[PDB]
């Protein structure tokens, strides 16, 4: 199920999305496309709820991290019951 | 270094800073200075709206609790200045633009009027003939009645009151300036809650009613006794002539012959000439007895002055509020009130929530008390004045209550410390808020089904031609048995459980039908199945408003959906479309929904009041005594169905507002249409969303770019929270203005 | 549905879910589908559906009844 | 993963805690070492007391554990950056979740494989008509 | 005359909503990739200023009110 | 010869006369109703006696919509032109936004005064390039 | 070929400033995908709802700019 | 009843027509094959269309409401 979280090559490696994410969906991995030498990654999208905090945080001209809401699970619906 | 007085510490708990904030006009020319985010510069039009949204948010402006307290103190001064200007304008318009003396000479055959419209573009039709050749707008504030009760006779006295009100406003304004800029009290000064409370109970409330009892005994009561006997206002001596001639006071009240000796020697009984306890209403004017009110204010002065001693300040005797709080803790509540004294002395929003709740409740109490115990002369004759004051105090109370919920939520977000609240009342309520809110939800559903559901059942039964299956006094009766029993107990109180009371506290509980002039002042108000149903509707709507607002407060920190909501703030749109969508989780949004539901509740309350008073109370009495009510006692059979409320209440009584054109009440029909318009207008903001409007602004901005007229402050659609604020503000304004026009036109047209 | 948006209802439904899971006798029964608040788009659509049904039925009853009682 | 240790925080109980899901579906655990007995905000409402030494707490959701973790690492005098978050299944199986490779994700780390990476801008996604009657959206290709 | 201009206002505003929705359904500046999100979706979150009722489906939903208003008139 | 046969001049309508002999005073002048009964008599009324206006374009009713149209369009052109020139001038003052919220009263009054020649300045900016900007030099959204 | 203070028009279709012009602030060293840092007078939409302003800087590749 | 019936049906049909035009643009529109034709040229100047629809709606609304309110007062 889960949502989809894509990271595009306009990433500047500021990591603000990872710090904003309240469910630990994102990581920083080494890259060579930007000065910061790091790119955001979404290795745990099965826990992603889709609150869009990462997108709120992204500074690049139109987001370099994009959350497309998809199939809804109890983890993705933020359910505690 | 402005004007520096000596000291004035009086060896007290006073502690001020001599001159913390200097006076200057430069920050006037820099709009947005109080917020760091706005002092930079407006790049989008959002900056503009924010400039108004955070003006009084002193917490987000500075972190010094002392500076916030000083700001609040000086703003209180400025607010009292505004209210003094308003009241002085009221007295000035009564002095130089009202028919108060002509009304005083013949109150029955004239209508209270102030404010003369200037004859232009045809608006001169609004100067309707109120009596004695006077043409103007009829006022429903009831200022003339308060003035006759006070003992006013000449316009020059009202003009002196207006001049004094302007001077008092200047005093409050200067005091605010002086106490924020020059001598600014330290934080330690505001935290003397025992001192403040002793003073407010003793000096503010007690001495106030003491001085007003003095004025009523010396000025109000004798002038009103001479007016009720018909001595005419031109022949009654000035108020001071009773102080200069104690024989004139003894001739009206022989008790004044014995002097102050009955007071000092506890011989109070001889004071029966002006300190009375009759209970009912004045036969000549329909208001309360001014001697009863003087004795009342006297006893209230006594009680409040005495109460102003419980708390401890500098002299050892008294009470420590922290001690009384910490003492109260039981087996169900862990540590009870341990920590409440600390939050009620360092958090402004806590005091504000408590005070807003109690003040709104008190204003509702004031409406419900002033309608049935009319305290002013000739008030009950004027059904417009009565209805207007009732609905006004209702709305004020409801708004204050919604604000109370708001600031409870704000406290929870901003000033809540879990270390200072461990296993106390607040902690345990947060620990079982799920239980609380789920049960309140169930009670709300039970009330909706068992109040409005009764109306739906009755509509369906009557439509099917099955009146015997309806809920009504003539079928399946739902008698308000307990309220009827309490009414009966009230009726039997004088002479029995109230020996020294001559009459009942309020004739709405039962008894004779007190009637002044051709109209009925007050008579018993029977209660039946329709009253049962309306009262349980009231219960339902009040419980739903409480559910919304209490849920807003209890979950402002967190929920199972949003566990870190406290970090998001009191006021924020959402936390994303994720988790299924999290729109309106903030405390602010709960206030936003509670606004609509309080509007719903109070609309029903005032509709109930208007219809019940027009059906079973107000009317014309005959020389034989026959009572023909305004709408012929139609409440019992019509107010039990929704179609009855739509036809016999709304549709029927709307006939005056719609036919008001070409007459003095035409502005009421105009404002009727205007309120409908603004209500409809609000639905655009409430039903839509910011994204569409911003995208449309994109094309409009492109058209501006095409002709090079694009503004540097980029147009941005209203923020989500602002969209809702605009929506709710216009919804409330439109609906309330509609019913304001409806009520005023209907009540002024029925004579 | 149009005015009041979704998160407030999801929190209320969570209180109701807790109320059910802790009420004995009712605890014998459990939902096959987890109760949740209506989605955002679903809310818009359901609110519009009520708006339109009420719109059409109100005006139809008015038109028909007025023209029939008056007979043109 | 193995067994989890730690003392439950001093707490009298709330209505906001675990429900039937915890036993029927899944649960989450957060462990942390504290320097003293200190009060902290319970993500399910109320104030609790963490103990000196090890503390294990069971919560209903991963986001609740992560909110508690941010509170631990941001609101305490000596900051607590020691908390570990696990997913607990009713079979007794425990799954280590956070922080993944022993290092917080905000900072880069070697041995991490990029996922969700797209070697183009947003504006370089294909047109939906070019992919209709597949099952994919322009971000999935 | 007056009701015919009310009718013209209603037709034009309903057409404006529907046409703005259709022409911005592929993308705008708030959502330059909106075609990747389909005709109907909840929103784009509270970021970038806030994006309530961003989809073209929302434009349909808003236009329905104006159609009903026009037909009322 | 027989145009607008469903209307008759207000001086010939009996309903208009019966209503105008009771016209209400508009200001403090007690002859404003008579002034109305005099002035409105020249236009076309109808069965109800209320004057009807003809925006058809014929000059016999040039005062019904043509003259007011000219007046309004002049005033609105003045307003928009002076506001636009104020905006353009301010744009190159290093901080245009602050001067948009805090008005530059000297420049503002100066631009307002020079607004009586706004159609001439409009034509002059059209013939140059100050009025209309080129599309490829304007921001647009994706298609 | 782009130097500091060059006025360049934006050619990125999804860019907020497509069709708008910005000044070049710096050109980062080679090896980077989008080196040209551009500052704009007009802020974009960046920010949480209710925020005062937004971002006025972004990185681009040279072929995504047009020299003015 | 028949007039009201058919007019309401017409309103629903019109709204649905524009809604499915939007759905076309979202799901089926091809820019390369429709390149430079009238269909694509409608998107090319979409800001002009939307802005002039806004202007005609504002024109009509302002002035029809103004005449109505003048007559009412
Ligand atoms: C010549 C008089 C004067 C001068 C120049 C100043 C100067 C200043 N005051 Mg001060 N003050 C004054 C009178 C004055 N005050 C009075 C009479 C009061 C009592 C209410 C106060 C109480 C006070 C407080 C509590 C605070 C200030 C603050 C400030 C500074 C912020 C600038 C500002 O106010 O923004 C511009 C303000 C305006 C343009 C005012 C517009 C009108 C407002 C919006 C509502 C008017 C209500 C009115 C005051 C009530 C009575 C009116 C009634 C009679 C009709 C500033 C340097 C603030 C500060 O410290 O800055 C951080 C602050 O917190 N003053
Ligand atoms: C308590 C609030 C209050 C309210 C709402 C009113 C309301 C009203 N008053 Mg009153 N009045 C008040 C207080 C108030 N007054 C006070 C305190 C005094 C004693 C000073 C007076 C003395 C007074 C007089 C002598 C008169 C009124 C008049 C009026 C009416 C016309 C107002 C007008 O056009 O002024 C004129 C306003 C302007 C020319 C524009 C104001 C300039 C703006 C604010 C500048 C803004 C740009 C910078 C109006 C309904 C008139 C009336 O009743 O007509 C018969 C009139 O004769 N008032
Ligand atoms: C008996 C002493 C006394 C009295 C009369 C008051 C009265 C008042 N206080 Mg105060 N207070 C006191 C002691 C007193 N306080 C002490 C000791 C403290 C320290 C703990 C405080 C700290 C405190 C705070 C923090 C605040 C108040 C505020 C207020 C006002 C709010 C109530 C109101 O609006 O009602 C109606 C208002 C009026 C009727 C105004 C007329 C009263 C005038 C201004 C004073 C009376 C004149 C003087 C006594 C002489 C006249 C009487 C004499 C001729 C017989 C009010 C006028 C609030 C405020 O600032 O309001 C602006 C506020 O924020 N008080
Ligand atoms: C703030 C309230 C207030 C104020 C300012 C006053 C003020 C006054 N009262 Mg009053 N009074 C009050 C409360 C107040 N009283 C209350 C609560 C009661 C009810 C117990 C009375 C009942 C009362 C009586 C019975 C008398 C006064 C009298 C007087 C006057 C004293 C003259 C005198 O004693 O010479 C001596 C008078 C004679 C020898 C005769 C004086 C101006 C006296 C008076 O004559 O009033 C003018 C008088 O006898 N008062
Ligand atoms: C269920 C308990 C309860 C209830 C029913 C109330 C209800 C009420 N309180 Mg109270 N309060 C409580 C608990 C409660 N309080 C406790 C435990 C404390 C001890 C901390 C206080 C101390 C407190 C004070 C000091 C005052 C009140 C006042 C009031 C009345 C305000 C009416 C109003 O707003 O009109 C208009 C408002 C006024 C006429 C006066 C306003 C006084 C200021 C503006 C508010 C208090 C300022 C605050 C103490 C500042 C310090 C807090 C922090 C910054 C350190 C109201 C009926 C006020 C009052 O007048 O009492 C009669 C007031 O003076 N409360
Ligand atoms: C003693 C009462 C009291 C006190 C002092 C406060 C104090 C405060 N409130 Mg509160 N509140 C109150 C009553 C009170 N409120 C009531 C009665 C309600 C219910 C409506 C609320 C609900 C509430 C909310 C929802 C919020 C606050 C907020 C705030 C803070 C910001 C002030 C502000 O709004 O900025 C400046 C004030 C304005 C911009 C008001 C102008 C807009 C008004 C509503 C238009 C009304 C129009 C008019 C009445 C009628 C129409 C006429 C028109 C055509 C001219 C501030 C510390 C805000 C906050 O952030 O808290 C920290 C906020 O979110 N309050
Ligand atoms: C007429 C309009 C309307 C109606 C009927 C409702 C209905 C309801 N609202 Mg609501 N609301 C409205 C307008 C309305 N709202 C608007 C405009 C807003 C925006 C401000 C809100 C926002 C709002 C909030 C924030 C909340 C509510 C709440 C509630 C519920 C209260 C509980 C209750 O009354 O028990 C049930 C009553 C009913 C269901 C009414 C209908 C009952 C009929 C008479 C019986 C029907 C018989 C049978 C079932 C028919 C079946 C047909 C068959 C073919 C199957 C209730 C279901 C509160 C709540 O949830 O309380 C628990 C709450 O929190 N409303
Ligand atoms: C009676 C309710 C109402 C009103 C007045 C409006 C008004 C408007 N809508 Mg709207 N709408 C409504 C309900 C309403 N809507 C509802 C319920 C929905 C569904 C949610 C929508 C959804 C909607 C959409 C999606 C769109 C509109 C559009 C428009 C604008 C069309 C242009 C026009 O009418 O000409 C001119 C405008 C008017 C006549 C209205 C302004 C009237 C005021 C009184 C003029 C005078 C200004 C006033 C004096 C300001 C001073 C305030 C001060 C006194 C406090 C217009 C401003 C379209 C648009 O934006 O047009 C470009 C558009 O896209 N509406
Ligand atoms: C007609 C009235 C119908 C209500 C009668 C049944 C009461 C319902 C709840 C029973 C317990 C509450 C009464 C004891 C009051 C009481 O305080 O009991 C005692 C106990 C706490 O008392 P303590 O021993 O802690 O006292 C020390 C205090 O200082 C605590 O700070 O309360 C509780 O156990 C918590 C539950 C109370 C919350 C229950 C309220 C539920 C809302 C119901 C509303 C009914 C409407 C009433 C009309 C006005
Ligand atoms: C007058 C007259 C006449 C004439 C007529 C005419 C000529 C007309 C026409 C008319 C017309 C001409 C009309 C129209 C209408 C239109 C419309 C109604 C539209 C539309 C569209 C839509 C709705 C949609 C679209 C779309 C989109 C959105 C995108 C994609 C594509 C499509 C298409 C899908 C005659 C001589 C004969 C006779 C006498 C009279
Ligand atoms: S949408 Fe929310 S949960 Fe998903 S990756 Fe972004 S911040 Fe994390
Ligand atoms: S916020 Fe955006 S630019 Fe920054 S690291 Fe995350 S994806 Fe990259
Ligand atoms: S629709 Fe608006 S309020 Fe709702 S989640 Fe989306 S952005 Fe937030
Ligand atoms: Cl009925």
């Amino acid at each position: 199920m889960s949502h989809s979280v894509k990271i595009y090559d306009t990433c500047i490696g500021c990591t603000q999305c990872v710090r904003a994410c309240p469910l630990d969906v994102l990581e920083m991995v080494p890259w060579d496309g930007c000065k910061a030498a790091q790119i955001a990654s979404s290795p745990r999208t099965e826990d992603c709820v889709g609150c869009k905090r990462c997108e709120t945080a992204c500074p690049t001209d139109f987001l370099s991290i994009r959350v497309y809401l998809g199939a809804e699970t109890t983890r993705s619906m933020g359910l505690a019951y | 270094m402005t004007i520096s007085p000596p000291e004035r510490e009086a060896k007290a708990k006073v502690s001020v800073d001599n001159n913390p904030v200097p006076t200057s006009f430069e920050k006037w020319g820099k709009p947005g200075h109080f917020d760091r985010t706005l002092a930079r510069g407006p790049k989008t039009t959002t900056w503009i709206w924010n400039l108004h949204a955070n003006a009084h948010d002193f917490d987000s402006q500075t972190s010094d609790l002392e500076d916030v307290s000083r700001k609040i103190f000086s703003a209180h001064f400025g607010h009292l200045a505004v209210v003094f200007v308003w009241l002085s304008g009221m007295y000035f318009h009564g002095a130089k633009f009202s028919n108060y003396e002509g009304w005083l000479a013949d109150p029955t055959h004239i209508k209270p009027s102030a404010q003369v419209v200037w004859p232009i573009v045809g608006q001169g039709i609004l100067n309707g003939d109120v009596g004695g050749g006077f043409h103007g707008i009829q006022i429903t504030s009831g200022l003339f009645y308060l003035w006759r009760a006070s003992g006013f006779t000449d316009s020059y006295q009202l003009y002196c009151t207006a001049i004094g009100g302007l001077v008092m406003a200047a005093l409050m304004l200067f005091a605010g300036w002086f106490h924020y800029h020059v001598k600014a009290p330290k934080l330690e000064w505001f935290q003397n809650v025992e001192s403040m409370m002793n003073h407010h109970l003793a000096g503010l409330l007690g001495l106030g009613s003491l001085g007003w009892a003095g004025h009523q005994i010396h000025v109000s009561m004798p002038i009103n006794k001479l007016l009720d006997a018909g001595v005419a206002p031109k022949d009654i001596p000035l108020p001071h002539e009773f102080i200069l001639e104690p024989s004139k006071m003894a001739e009206l009240y022989p008790s004044f012959a014995q002097g102050l000796t009955p007071f000092f020697t506890l011989n109070w009984g001889v004071y029966s000439d002006f300190l009375t306890f009759k209970g009912g209403l004045n036969p000549v004017t329909g208001g309360l007895w001014l001697s009863d009110t003087a004795h009342h204010h006297l006893a209230i002065a006594v009680l409040f002055i005495i109460a102003g001693h419980m708390y401890r300040t500098n002299w050892g005797i008294g009470h420590s509020m922290k001690e009384i709080l910490e003492a109260h803790k039981g087996p169900f509540t862990g540590e009870g009130h341990k920590g409440l004294y600390e939050i009620l002395t360092t958090s402004w929003h806590a005091q504000l929530a408590i005070n807003l709740a109690l003040l709104g409740s008190l204003t509702i109490i004031v409406a419900q008390h002033m309608y049935a115990m009319p305290p002013y002369p000739y008030q009950a004759i004027d059904y417009a004045t009565q209805l207007s004051l009732f609905t006004h105090h209702m709305w004020i109370g409801g708004f204050l209550i919604v604000g109370a919920g708001a600031h409870g939520a704000i406290f929870m977000v901003r000033d809540y410390d879990p270390a200072k609240n461990v296993n106390n009342l607040l902690d345990r309520m947060l620990r079982h808020r799920d239980a609380i809110i789920s049960h309140l939800n169930w009670v709300c559903i039970f009330l909706g089904f068992h109040s409005f559901g009764l109306y739906i059942h009755n509509d369906t039964m009557r439509a099917l031609g099955r009146p015997q299956d309806m809920f009504s006094d003539t079928a399946i009766q739902l008698q308000p048995i307990f309220a009827q029993w309490v009414q009966h107990l009230h009726t039997l109180a004088p002479g029995a459980t109230a020996p020294n009371a001559l009459a009942t506290a309020s004739y709405a509980f039962g008894g004779e039908t007190i009637a002044v002039a051709g109209k009925v002042a007050m008579m018993p108000i029977t209660l039946g199945t329709a009253d049962f149903m309306v009262h349980h509707i009231h219960a339902f709507t009040i419980h739903v408003t409480a559910l919304i607002l209490l849920k807003g407060v209890l979950y402002a920190r967190s929920s199972r959906l949003v566990p870190d909501k406290a970090n998001l703030g009191f006021r924020f749109p959402c936390d994303g479309p994720g988790r299924g969508g999290t729109c309106q989780v903030s405390g602010w949004d709960h206030v936003f929904l509670g606004l609509f539901w309080m509007y719903n509740s109070l609309s029903i309350v005032i509709f109930h009041f208007s219809w019940k008073m027009q059906s079973d109370v107000w009317g014309t009495v005959s020389p034989d005594g026959s009572v023909t009510h305004v709408t012929l006692g139609n409440f019992a059979q019509s107010a039990i169905t929704i179609n009855g409320w739509l036809r016999d209440f709304l549709w029927a009584q709307a006939a005056n507002v719609i036919n008001s054109y070409g007459s003095a009440l035409s502005a009421y029909g105009i404002m009727f249409l205007a309120g409908h318009f603004v209500f409809a207008f609000s639905l655009m903001f409430l039903f839509s969303g910011r994204g569409y409007w911003q995208e449309l602004i994109e094309s409009i901005v492109w058209a501006h770019n095409k002709l090079n007229v694009a503004p540097a402050i980029q147009p941005r659609a209203l923020s989500i929270i602002q969209g809702r604020a605009v929506g709710v503000a216009h919804y409330l304004l439109g609906g309330i203005v509609t019913t304001w026009a409806f009520f005023l036109a209907r009540s002024l047209s029925i004579g | 549905f149009l005015i009041s948006w979704r998160g407030y209802w999801q929190e209320l439904i969570e209180t109701i879910v807790w109320a059910h899971e802790r009420t004995p006798l009712a605890n014998l029964v459990r939902w096959k589908d987890k109760p949740v608040a209506l989605s955002i788009v679903q809310a818009r659509l359901v609110g519009l559906a009520h708006f339109t049904v009420g719109y059409v039925l109100t005006y139809a009853a008015f038109l028909i009844a007025s023209t029939a009682g008056k007979f043109g | 993963m193995t067994e989890l240790s730690g003392q439950p925080p001093k707490f009298g109980g709330s209505t906001g805690g675990l429900l039937s899901k915890a036993n029927r579906e899944e649960k989450y655990a957060i462990t942390w070492t504290s320097a003293s007995e200190q009060v902290f905000e319970m993500p399910t409402g109320g104030a609790a007391i963490m103990n000196e030494g090890e503390n294990l707490l069971y919560l209903a959701r991963k986001e609740q554990c992560l909110a508690l973790g941010t509170q631990l690492r941001t609101k305490f005098k000596p900051k607590i950056q020691d908390y570990k978050i696990y997913r607990v299944y009713p079979s007794g199986e425990v799954q280590y979740l956070h922080p993944a490779d022993g290092v917080f994700p905000e900072k880069v780390n070697e041995g991490r494989e990029a996922q969700g990476t797209k070697t183009r801008r947003i504006g370089q996604n294909p047109e939906p008509v070019t992919i209709k009657f597949s099952g994919k959206a322009p971000y999935e290709v | 005359f007056l009701v015919h201009h009310a009718i013209a206002l209603g037709l034009h505003t309903t057409a404006l909503i529907l046409i703005k929705g259709a022409l911005d359904a592929r993308g705008s500046k708030l959502m330059p990739d909106k075609k990747d999100f389909g005709y109907s979706f909840p929103c784009d979150g509270p970021g970038r200023g806030g994006t309530c009722d961003i989809s073209a489906w929302d434009a349909f939903y808003l236009a329905m009110f104006w159609m009903l208003n026009t037909l009322g008139w | 010869a027989d145009d607008f046969a469903n209307l008759t001049p207000c001086s010939e309508n009996p309903a208009y006369l019966a209503k105008s002999k009771n016209f209400l005073n508009t200001t403090n002048d007690p002859n404003s109703g008579k002034i109305r009964a005099e002035r409105y008599a020249s236009a076309l009324c109808g069965p109800e006696g209320y004057p009807h206006l003809i925006v058809d374009g014929r000059f016999t009713h040039a005062g019904d919509f043509l003259i007011p149209s000219i007046l309004f369009l002049y005033i609105a052109g003045w307003i928009g032109w002076v506001g636009r020139s104020y905006l353009i001038e301010i744009r190159e003052s290093k901080n245009p936004e602050m001067q948009e919220v805090v008005i530059n009263v000297p420049l503002a009054i100066k631009k307002m005064l020079g607004g009586f020649l706004w159609p001439l300045a409009a034509v002059g900016e059209y013939t140059s390039g100050k009025l209309v900007m080129k599309d490829s030099e304007i921001p647009t959204s994706p298609r | 070929a782009l130097n500091r203070g060059d006025k360049v028009r934006i050619k990125r279709t999804e860019s907020y400033w497509y069709g708008d012009v910005g000044t070049v602030a710096s050109v980062e060293k080679s090896g980077i995908l989008y080196p040209v840092i551009v500052r704009f007078d007009r802020v974009n939409y960046n920010g949480f709802s209710g925020s005062a302003s937004g971002v006025n800087t972004n990185n681009f590749a040279e072929n995504e700019l047009e020299l003015v | 009843a028949l007039y009201t019936h058919h007019q309401y049906i017409a309103g629903f049909l019109m709204v649905g027509a524009f809604a499915h035009g939007a759905i076309f643009f979202v799901r089926d529109y091809d820019p390369v094959a429709n390149k430079d034709n009238v269909l694509a040229r409608m998107l090319e100047h979409k800001e002009a269309l939307i802005s002039h629809l806004s202007w005609v709606s504002l024109f009509l609304g302002f002035h029809t409401l103004g005449l109505y309110v003048h007559n009412d007062v």
